[PDB]
RNA sequence: AACGAGACUCUGGCAUGCUAACUAGUUACGCGACCCCCGAGCGGUCGGCGUCCCCCAACUUCUUAGAGGGACAAGUGGCGUUCAGCCACCCGAGAUUGAGCAAUAACAGGUCUGUGAUGCCCUUAGAUGUCGGGGCUGCACGCGCGCUACACUGACUGGCUCAGCGUGUGCCUACCCUACGCCGGCAGGCGCGGGUAACCCGUUGAACCCCAUUCGUGAUGGGGAUCGGGGAUUGCAAUUAUUCCCCAUGAACGAGGAAUUCCCAGUAAGUGCGGGUCAUAAGCUUGCGUUGAUUAAGUCCCUGCCCUUUGUACACACCGCCCG
C-alpha cells in the first residue's frame, strides 16, 4: 500500500517506534530540557518525543519537497497567550526543526535538495512504505 | 435501510408522536430522516421554515451557548452522540422516542403577558410549544454541569429521561409547572 | 374547577393585539362539534390550521 | 475543514449526474437527478452565501461600537 | 493500593503526598512547574507517582539535586538568580533565602537611594505604569462640603 | 417591497405602445426587443422596465379600452 | 534635573547604574482636597 | 464552593465495593463512579481500565472527551 | 490601491471616512517577428495615457 | 415644470456559450524515473501514489479578465372600485445582497494647531523665529471606550488538516519583503541568493475546530496582576523598566446592584490574518477570510420621526411664558 492510503495517526505512531527500534539516529544531549518552542509553557510530556518529531517531519518530506528549516519552524508553529493581551500565531524552534532535519541525513532517510532545502531518499520512501504496508495490514483497513 | 437512513445506528421508523397538536411541529420520521443533524440549512430565511428542520438539528443548534462555545457546532453534535447512547443504555427505549416525550412534558400550554404588576392569561403556539421545550431542556443540562464532575453529556441524557419521565426533578418540567401556576393565577 | 382538556383548531386569523402588539387574535372550533367557535388570544407564532391546547375553554377572549 | 467537505460532495454528484447524461441514456440520469434533489437540494444547486463586508463604526457588517451618553 | 503516611515536611514547608511529585514540590518557592519538571527528570524518578509514594531514598535524592543544581547538568539560563550581583554565583536560591535575598535586593537599592528604592518605599508602581486610574486601594473622597 | 413603477417608466410605455401599436405582442422576451429597436434607453434594466410594463398594458387593452 | 543640579556622592554601590538614577525630576505628591469638577455629584452654581 | 474530600487511591473497602458494584450498573462513566464512591475522579479512570482488562466490563464508547462502558453485554 | 482617510480636519463629528482607491490594468503581448517591424508596428497609434513597453527576448 | 426619491456607479450570486493565456492551469499520454504489491499476476504487462522531470502534445472545466446574456412582479391561482397594486406557488444561479452619491433652509456646532487660505490685535533682537535638560506618563479620588478572565461545552502536551483582502527596495528622507545553509534552549547572529513583483517570500502548511494523553470541583495544573535576577535587538541616547526572551514570585476574580448599549442570516458571537502610525512597537482603528446559532416576520407601550385636524397669553419658540 502506499503512505496516503492510512491513517496518519497511527503511521506516525509506527515509525516512530521503528526509529526508536534501531540505535540510530543520535538524539541531542538537551532533550530534556527544552521547550519545543516560544508559545509553550512546559516541556512534552512523552520522553521519547524526538523520535516522534523525526517520524513527523519524514512523513511530512514525503508529501513536499524541499522543505527546508524555515518550513519545518512554520509547520509546528502554533497560537502564543500573551497573558492579557490577545493572542498571536508563533514560530517553532529552528535548532530542534535543524537537529532533527541533521539525524534523519544521518540515516541516508533524506538529502538536500538541488534546489536549497531537503527531500527524501530513494530509500526513505521505501522505509516509509514498508510501515504503510505494515500499518494497512495490521488493523485490516 | 438502504433507502433508510436511520443516524447511523438508531432507527427513525417506529416512533410515534402521541400529541394531535405538536405533531407537523416535530420533524422526526420519513421524510426529515438523516444521517447527521448538520446541514447547510437556510432555514432562518422565512416565517415557518423553521417547523421543516429535523428536531435533532434544533437541539444541536440551541445546545451551543453562553460565549465561549458560539459556533462550535462538530463539538455539539459529538454532545448529542454520546449522549444518545447514554439514553440507550439507562433505559432501553430508543433514544428519539425519549427525545420526543421530554419535548412533549416540558412545552408550557398556558402562559401569562404583562399588560396595561398586572398580566393576563394567555394559551400557547404550538411552535412556541417546541421552541421553549427546547430551550428549557438545553438550559438544564447547561446549569446541571457547570461545575460538577459530571460531563455536559452526561446531564443532557439525564435531563432528557428525567423529562420524558415527568419527574419535576428536572429544570424543565419544574419552570414548566411554574409559569403554567404563575399564570393559572393571573387568569 | 374540574374541567378536562380541549383541543381547538385555528381555522381565521384576526389581528395582532397587546401593547407591544405581542400576541393575535384566533378564532378556533373545538374538535369534538365543528359547530362550535371562539375566539382566544395566543402568544407565540401562530398560522392558521394549528391545534391549539385549551386549559380552560369557558372563558372568551375580550382583548389586551 | 467545513466549506470543502460540502464542496466534496457536491462536486461528486455533479460529476455522475453529468456522466450518466453524456454517455448513458436520458431517463437513467433524471432518475438519479430526481434521487438526489429530493434527499436534499445543495447536492446539484450550489448556495450563493458569501460573507458581508465590515463598515466603520463598529466590529462588523451590522455591530455598532458601544454608544455612551454621559 | 498502600495507604501509606503522605504528608510530607521538606525544607521549612509542607507538601501534601496527595498530588503527583511534579507539581507537588512546586509548593515550595523557589520551584515552579519548568523548573521541577527538570528536577525531576534529572533525579530519573518516574513522573507517574503521587507524591506519597516515594520512599526516603528518593525525596532525599530529589532535595539534593534541587538545591546543587550545576552539579547535575541543570543549566545557568534556567536558574532564577545569576550572575548573583554581589558574589558572581549561579544558582536557584529555593525556600527561605527568596525572602531574604528579595528584602537584600529592595534594601541595597534604598540604601544608594536609587529611584526604584523611592517608588519601592513610598509604595507606589516601580515600573513604568500609569498611576492616574489603576491601583486605587485608598478609599472614595467626598467634594460636597 | 416596492414593484411601484415610476412616471418615467410608465410614460416611456404608453408612449411607446401609442405609436408602435401593432409590433406589440403579449410575450415579454419580444416586446424587449421590439423596444431596444424602435427606442433608446440608456440602460438595461429601465429597458426590462418598461418592456414589462407595455406587456402588462398590452394584456388590457384587449380587453376594454384604457383612459389614456 | 530639568532645573537644578542636585549633588550626588559617589558610592561604590553605584558602579553600573545610570547617574540621570539619583535626582528625580518631579516632587513626590501629598494631595490636596478635591475640587469642583471632581464628581458628577457637583455642577450647579448661580 | 465546598469541600469533595475524595480518595486519591483505594483501600481494601472501596477496592472490593468497586469489585461488587460490576454487575449492578447500567451505564459506567468514571464521573458516576466518583459519585457513587469518594474517588478522586482521576483514579476512578485507572480503576476502570483495570476492570475492562479483566473482561469484567465492556467498552460501548470511547472518546478524548467521553468514555462509556456497561455490564456484560446482558439484561 | 486604496486609501481609507478620515472625512474631516479637526477630529470633531461622527467618525466617518472616506474610501479612495486607484485601478492598474495590466495586458501583454507576445511575437515572433524581426524588432524592425516591431518598432514599426508598436509606434503607432497611441492615443490615451496608456504605457506601452516593449522587451526583446521573453521565450 | 424644476430639485430630492427612483433611475445612476462600484460590488456579491449564475454561463461546460464567446474571446485566450509556459508571469495560470487541466487532461492526455511522449514520457522517463522513484517506490511499494497494495490487485490479476511475478515483481514484468495491466494497474495504485507524486507540487518527481519533460512536450514546438490537445484544450480552457477549475485561475485570470474583457465583451455580451440573464429578472421584468414576466408565468399561474387568489385579493383588489377588477386601476395602482398585495399574498401564495411553478420554473430558476436568483423573485426583498451590500455600499457610493444626495435636496431647500439652518446652527453664533468643530476647525485660525492642515495650508505660501485669511482680516484685525499682540510680539519682533533681553523675541512669542534654535541647541542641552525636564514635562506631556506624576496619584487620596469621580467617569468613558476597551483587553483578559472567573474553568470540565476546560487547561496542558503531542499529532493531523483548511483561507482571503493586502504590502514589499524611498527622489529630499537611506529604511523594504524574505528563501536556504550554518551557529545558539530562546530572543537572536553569521553566510549566500530571489523579487520594482500572477515571476521571489508563497502551493501564503494561520487560529479556533478535529484526534489521542495528564489533570478532577480544591482560588486547583483556572487566572496572570505585582515584583526579583539574567540575556538580546532598534537607536545619537532606553533611568521614570521602548520592544523581545528565560528562571522565579502567583493578587483580585467563583458570572457581577440601581441602570444601560448593539443586533435579523453567512447576520450576532467565537477565531486568527493584513493595511494605517512604524529606526523600535498594538490591548486602537480600518479591511479580509474561517466556524456559525437562539429569536421576529410584529406593534406604537417606552424614546423619537413624518403628514392632517385642533388649541395657545409661546416667537430667545415649553430648556417658553407667568401669579402671589
Ligand atoms: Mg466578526
Ligand atoms: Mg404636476
Ligand atoms: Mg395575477
Ligand atoms: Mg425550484
Ligand atoms: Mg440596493
Ligand atoms: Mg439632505
Ligand atoms: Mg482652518
Ligand atoms: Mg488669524
Ligand atoms: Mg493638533
Ligand atoms: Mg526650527
Ligand atoms: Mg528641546
Ligand atoms: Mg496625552
Ligand atoms: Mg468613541
Ligand atoms: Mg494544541
Ligand atoms: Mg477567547
Ligand atoms: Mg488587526
Ligand atoms: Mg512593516
Ligand atoms: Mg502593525
Ligand atoms: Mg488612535
Ligand atoms: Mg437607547
Ligand atoms: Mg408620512
Ligand atoms: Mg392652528
Ligand atoms: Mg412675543
Ligand atoms: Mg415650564
Ligand atoms: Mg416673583
Amino acid at each position: 500500500v502506499t503512505v496516503k492510503d492510512v491513517n496518519q495517526q497511527e503511521f506516525v505512531r509506527a515509525l516512530a517506534a521503528f526509529l526508536k527500534k534501531s540505535g540510530k539516529l543520535k538524539v541531542p544531549e538537551w532533550v530534556d530540557t527544552v521547550k519545543l518552542a516560544k508559545h509553550k509553557e512546559l516541556a512534552p510530556y512523552d520522553e521519547n518525543w524526538f523520535y516522534t518529531r523525526a517520524a513527523s517531519t519524514a512523513r511530512h518530506l514525503y508529501l513536499r519537497g524541499g522543505a527546508g528549516v524555515g518550513s519545518m519552524t512554520k509547520i509546528y508553529g502554533g497560537r502564543q497567550r500573551n497573558g492579557v493581551m490577545p493572542s498571536h500565531f508563533s514560530r517553532g524552534s529552528k535548532s530542534v526543526a535543524r537537529r532533527v532535519l541533521q539525524a534523519l541525513e544521518g540515516l541516508k532517510m533524506v538529502e538536500k535538495d538541488q534546489d536549497w532545502g531537503r527531500k527524501l531518499t530513494p530509500q526513505g520512501q521505501r522505509d516509509l512504505d514498508r510501515i504503510a504496508g505494515q500499518v494497512a495490514a495490521a488493523k485490516k483497513k | 435501510t438502504p433507502d433508510i437512513k436511520l443516524f447511523g445506528k438508531w432507527s427513525t421508523d417506529d416512533v410515534q408522536i402521541n400529541d394531535i397538536s405538536l405533531q407537523d411541529y416535530i420533524a422526526v420520521k420519513e421524510k426529515y430522516a438523516k444521517y447527521l443533524p448538520h446541514s447547510a440549512g437556510r432555514y432562518a430565511a422565512k416565517r415557518f421554515r423553521k417547523a421543516q428542520c429535523p428536531i435533532v438539528e434544533r437541539l444541536t443548534n440551541s445546545m451551543m451557548m453562553h460565549g465561549r462555545n458560539n459556533g462550535k457546532k462538530l463539538m455539539t453534535v459529538r454532545i448529542v452522540k454520546h449522549a444518545f447512547e447514554i439514553i440507550h443504555l439507562l433505559t432501553g427505549e430508543n433514544p428519539l422516542q425519549v427525545l420526543v416525550n421530554a419535548i412533549i412534558n416540558s412545552g408550557p400550554r398556558e402562559d401569562s403577558t404583562r399588560i396595561g404588576v398586572r398580566r393576563q392569561a394567555v394559551d400557547v403556539s404550538p411552535l412556541r410549544r417546541v421552541n421553549q421545550a427546547i430551550w428549557l431542556l438545553c438550559t438544564g443540562a447547561r446549569e446541571a454541569a457547570f461545575r460538577n464532575i459530571k460531563t455536559i453529556a452526561e446531564c443532557l441524557a439525564d435531563e432528557l429521561i428525567n423529562a420524558a419521565k415527568g419527574s419535576s426533578n428536572s429544570y424543565a418540567i419544574k419552570k414548566k409547572d411554574e409559569l403554567e401556576r404563575v399564570a393559572k393565577s393571573n387568569r | 374547577r374540574v374541567q378536562p382538556i380541549k383541543l381547538a383548531r385555528v381555522t381565521k386569523v384576526l389581528g395582532r393585539t397587546g401593547s407591544q402588539g405581542q400576541c393575535t387574535q384566533v378564532r378556533v372550533e373545538f374538535m369534538d362539534d365543528t359547530s362550535r367557535s371562539i375566539i382566544r388570544n395566543v402568544k407565540g407564532p401562530v398560522r392558521e390550521g394549528d391545534v391549539l391546547t385549551l386549559l380552560e375553554s369557558e372563558r372568551e377572549a375580550r382583548r389586551l | 475543514h467545513v466549506a470543502q467537505i460540502y464542496a466534496i460532495r457536491q462536486s461528486i454528484s455533479k460529476a455522475l449526474v453529468a456522466y450518466y447524461q453524456k454517455y448513458v441514456d436520458e431517463a437513467s440520469k433524471k432518475e438519479i437527478k430526481d434521487i438526489l434533489i429530493q434527499y436534499d437540494r445543495t447536492l446539484l444547486v450550489a448556495d450563493p452565501r458569501r460573507c458581508e463586508s465590515k463598515k466603520f463604526g463598529g466590529p462588523g457588517a451590522r455591530a455598532r461600537y458601544q454608544k455612551s451618553y454621559r | 493500593p498502600e495507604k501509606f503516611q503522605h504528608i510530607l515536611r521538606v525544607l521549612n514547608t509542607n507538601i501534601d503526598g496527595r498530588r503527583k511529585i511534579a507539581f507537588a514540590i512546586t509548593a515550595i518557592k523557589g520551584v515552579g512547574r519548568r523548573y521541577a519538571h527538570v528536577v525531576l527528570r534529572k533525579a530519573d524518578i518516574d513522573l507517574t507517582k503521587r507524591a506519597g509514594e516515594l520512599t526516603e531514598d528518593e525525596v532525599e535524592r530529589v532535595i539534593t539535586i534541587m538545591q546543587n543544581p550545576r552539579q547535575y547538568k541543570i543549566p545557568d539560563w534556567f536558574l532564577n538568580r545569576q550572575k548573583d550581583v554581589k558574589d558572581g554565583k549561579y544558582s536557584q536560591v529555593l525556600a527561605n533565602g527568596l525572602d531574604n535575598k528579595l528584602r537584600e535586593d529592595l534594601e541595597r537599592l534604598k540604601k544608594i537611594r536609587a529611584h526604584r528604592g523611592l517608588r519601592h518605599f513610598w509604595g507606589l508602581r516601580v515600573r513604568g505604569q500609569h498611576t492616574k486610574t489603576t491601583g486605587r486601594r485608598g478609599r472614595t473622597v467626598g467634594v460636597s462640603k | 417591497m416596492g414593484r411601484v413603477r415610476t412616471k418615467t417608466v410608465k410614460k416611456a410605455a404608453r408612449v411607446i405602445i401609442e405609436k408602435y401599436y401593432t409590433r406589440l405582442g403579449n410575450d415579454f422576451h419580444t416586446n424587449k426587443r421590439v423596444c431596444e429597436e424602435i427606442a433608446i434607453i440608456p440602460s438595461k434594466k429601465l429597458r426590462n422596465k418598461i418592456a414589462g410594463y407595455v406587456t402588462h398594458l398590452m394584456k388590457r387593452i384587449q380587453r376594454g379600452p384604457v383612459r389614456g | 534635573n530639568g532645573k537644578t543640579f542636585n549633588q550626588v556622592e559617589i558610592k561604590p554601590e553605584m558602579i553600573g547604574h545610570y547617574l540621570g538614577e539619583f535626582s528625580i525630576t518631579y516632587k513626590p505628591v501629598k494631595h490636596g482636597r478635591p475640587g469642583i469638577g471632581a464628581t458628577h455629584s457637583s455642577r450647579f452654581i448661580p | 464552593r465546598d469541600k469533595l474530600n475524595n480518595l486519591v487511591l483505594f483501600d481494601k473497602a472501596t477496592y472490593d465495593k468497586l469489585c461488587k458494584e460490576v454487575p449492578n450498573y447500567k451505564l459506567i462513566t468514571p464521573a458516576v463512579v466518583s459519585e457513587r464512591l469518594k474517588i478522586r475522579g482521576s483514579l476512578a479512570r485507572a480503576a476502570l481500565q483495570e476492570l475492562l482488562s479483566k473482561g469484567l466490563i465492556k467498552l460501548v464508547s470511547k472518546h478524548r472527551a467521553q468514555v462509556i462502558y456497561t455490564r456484560n453485554t446482558k439484561g | 490601491l486604496r486609501i481609507t482617510t478620515r472625512k474631516t480636519p479637526c477630529g470633531e463629528g461622527s467618525k466617518t471616512w472616506d474610501r479612495f482607491q486607484m485601478r492598474i490594468h495590466k495586458r501583454l503581448i507576445d511575437l515572433h517577428s524581426p524588432s524592425e517591424i516591431v518598432k514599426q508596428i508598436t509606434s503607432i497609434s497611441i492615443e490615451p495615457g496608456v504605457e506601452v513597453e516593449v522587451t526583446i527576448a521573453d521565450a
